[PDB]
This record gives structure tokens, sequence and C-alpha cells, in this order.
């Protein structure tokens, strides 16, 4: 599944994605961390909080 | 820990 992004955000740790508005993140798990996903966006894997993004469907 | 950051 892929995401669109609404809203910016920051990473605030290097495992976390910085992403913005109209970015489409690639390839989006569910993990264990409640509230955060994991998905590609330009080549790179990090985890971003999932009420900033929407499941593309 | 992580956070669920607000919108």
């Amino acid at each position: 599944v892929d995401y669109i992004v609404e809203y910016d955000y920051d990473a605030v740790h290097d495992d976390e994605l910085t992403i913005r508005v109209g970015e489409i993140i690639r390839n989006v798990k569910k993990l264990q961390e409640e509230g955060w996903l994991e998905g590609e966006l330009n080549g790179r894997r990090g985890m971003f909080p999932d009420n900033f993004v929407k499941e593309i469907k | 820990p992580l956070p669920r950051p607000r919108v």
C-alpha cells in the first residue's frame, strides 16, 4: 500500500522520515509502535506518524 | 520512546 502526505512532518530521530504535503510514500507497513508506519520516500525507508498521511485506495 | 506527533 502507498500513502499520501497531508501534513508536513520533520524527523526527530535518524530512523523517521521528513515528509511534505503531497508526497507519496511507497510500500507502507503498519508497525508495533502504535500510530507509526514505515515506508519509502525518495529511495529511503523510515518511520512516520500515521495521522499526517492518508492511505491511497 | 516515541510520542504520537500532533497535527
